[PDB]
């Protein structure tokens, strides 16, 4: 359906599956995985050459054409913010006789550039904020789609229009050059880029078509971590709450409960960047109950206390609408429910999951969903409250509402350590 | 600070009765479950009995049924422990604590409970 380049994964290699059989050469510096993700690094032999099949279609100039792909771009270095912000580098180049298009990146900005035969250039970009508490784009997989017409060169992010550029002074742009996937610029040794599902179409993609392709390429049977990678079993995870973004979970001292504290922030003296720390709070690990975590799986939510693996439980018969979760050494207790069913209540793409507590795997009784609540803590005349790691029945009715509330305190995201994130 | 003042108890001969009282200092105790623990000198302190956030649900140690009866007055912010047929093996300091949870459990694990008071000594004697 109007697709002229379809770079996908097959047999430890990238291949064009558009049906026009272009030649693809992946050099030894490009890392591949079966999840269709490939990585461009700063090593010289980290490149991909696409020699487009010149013997099948018009293949000289396209009036209308689009380019879609998913990208994951590492966080700036805390001590190398200058080179990050100033130095720009090309990631994908496609030109012949000094005319064509190129995708470049300068720091927190990705850039689409056109150049016609006469040398006239035009650009359109997307920029994500780097003063954010919790950024949705930094080091996280997101969906880029670039649409080119006679009038406008638009940039869509995650199915939504983000940028527009008037390109009527632009003439014919030579399109049939080699497509070189390589980092090109004055970059750091530690610079890299992840990409997946790269595609080129000989048409202007409607916003509807783009949002649709976004939803489709977002869909999976499995759940995903904070960065957007598949959620794994036996993998160490920090925990993030979409309801309380600046809040993390800590085992309260000399207690079996999880208190909720405020994330430490960037405390160096640069004004151009800011963030909340992600690698804080307890280290969690998900266990299977009888690899990759899938929807409706039954799991054990464990975490590491000291030199020991502990488990998150709930009390079976609490009378209020909510209750503090009980964090303990692993054990079989007829006093606790220990099995969580992992859930996805959102109909839209998200990296958030929910954690349901049920009586039995066979039974239909829903005990509640794991979240965060503000419990009474102390004081008579002046009542003081505290936020605790909890289970709540209130969430049950709430996840039914449409559209699904992202701000709900039962929406969790798991954060593994990533080379694309340093703090 | 935020504590749970205990009272009652003292010297009493074997077979008699006694009544302990927990009052909540600087917090409302109806939100939490509440438990009485005993501590003999040297030994670790064990759970004696406990009660739900409300009344209704109760739990006692197996060596305590059915001589003791725990109860709650949430209006007066006070927890009572009636003790009958006392044995000399009930001697020791009695502490009252509030749980993090609303749920009381026969387990009566120390870590679940906080806001401990200074406690009140009880002693049971064979001869009198």
């Amino acid at each position: 359906n109007n697709i002229i380049l379809n770079l996908r994964y097959k047999d430890n290699n990238l291949i064009d599956l558009s049906g026009y059989g272009a030649k693809v050469e992946v050099y030894d510096g490009v890392e591949l995985n079966d999840k269709n993700q490939f990585k461009l690094t700063s090593s010289a032999n980290s490149k991909i050459r696409v020699t487009q099949n010149q013997n099948i279609i018009f293949n000289s100039v396209f009036l209308d054409f689009s380019v879609s792909f998913w990208i994951r771009i590492p966080k700036y270095k805390n001590d190398g913010i200058q080179n990050y912000i100033h130095n720009e580098y090309t990631i994908i180049n496609c030109m012949k006789n000094n005319s064509g298009w190129k995708i470049s990146i300068r720091g927190n900005r990705i850039i689409w550039t056109l150049i016609d035969i006469n040398g006239k250039t035009k650009s359109v970009f997307f920029e994500y904020n780097i003063r954010e508490d919790i950024s949705e784009y930094i080091n996280r997989w997101f969906f880029v789609t670039i649409t080119n017409n006679l009038n406008n060169a638009k940039i869509y992010i995650n199915g939504k229009l983000e940028s527009n550029t008037d390109i009527k002074d632009i003439r014919e742009v030579i399109a049939n050059g080699e497509i070189i996937f390589k980092l090109d610029g004055d970059i750091d040794r530690t610079q890299f880029i992840w990409m997946k599902y790269f595609s080129i179409f000989n048409t202007e993609l409607s916003q509807s078509n783009i949002e649709e392709r976004y939803k489709i390429q977002s869909y999976s049977e499995y759940l995903k971590d904070f960065w957007g990678n598949p959620l794994m079993y036996n993998k160490e995870y920090y925990m993030f709450n979409a309801g309380n973004k600046n809040s993390y979970i800590k085992l309260k001292k000399d207690s079996p409960v999880g208190e909720i504290l405020t994330r430490s922030k960037y405390n160096q003296n640069s004004k151009y960047i800011n963030y909340r720390d992600l690698y804080i709070g307890e280290k969690f690990i998900i266990r299977r109950k009888s690899d990759i975590v899938r929807k409706e799986d039954y799991i054990y939510l464990d975490f590491f206390n000291l030199n020991q693996e502990w488990r998150v439980y709930t009390y079976k018969y609490f009378k209020k609408e909510e209750e503090k979760l009980f964090l303990a050494p692993i054990s079989d207790s007829d006093e606790f429910y220990n099995t969580i069913q992992i859930k996805e209540y959102d109909e839209q793409p998200t990296y958030s999951c929910q954690l349901l507590f049920k009586k039995d795997e066979e039974s239909t009784d829903e005990i509640g969903l794991i979240g965060i609540h503000r419990f009474y803590e102390s004081g008579i005349v002046f009542e003081e409250y505290k936020d605790y790691f909890c289970i709540s029945k209130w969430y049950l009715k709430e996840v039914k509402r449409k559209p699904y509330n992202l701000k709900l305190g039962c929406n969790w995201q798991f954060i593994p350590k990533d080379e694309g994130w340093t703090e | 600070q935020v504590q749970l003042v205990e009272s009652g108890g003292g010297l009493v001969q074997a077979g008699g009765s006694l009544r302990l009282s927990c009052a909540a200092s600087e917090f409302r105790a109806e939100h939490f479950a509440v438990g009485w623990f005993r501590q003999a000198p040297g030994k670790e302190r064990e759970g004696v009995s406990c009660v739900d956030a409300s009344g209704d649900s109760t739990a006692y140690a197996d060596s305590v049924k059915g001589r003791f009866t725990i109860s709650r007055d949430n209006n007066k912010n006070v927890v009572y422990l009636q003790m009958d047929s006392l044995e000399p093996e009930d001697t020791g300091d009695y502490y009252c604590g509030a749980s993090y949870f609303t749920v009381c459990a026969k387990s009566m694990r120390k870590i679940e409970y906080r806001y401990w008071g200074q406690g009140t000594q009880v002693t049971v004697s064979s001869e009198p």
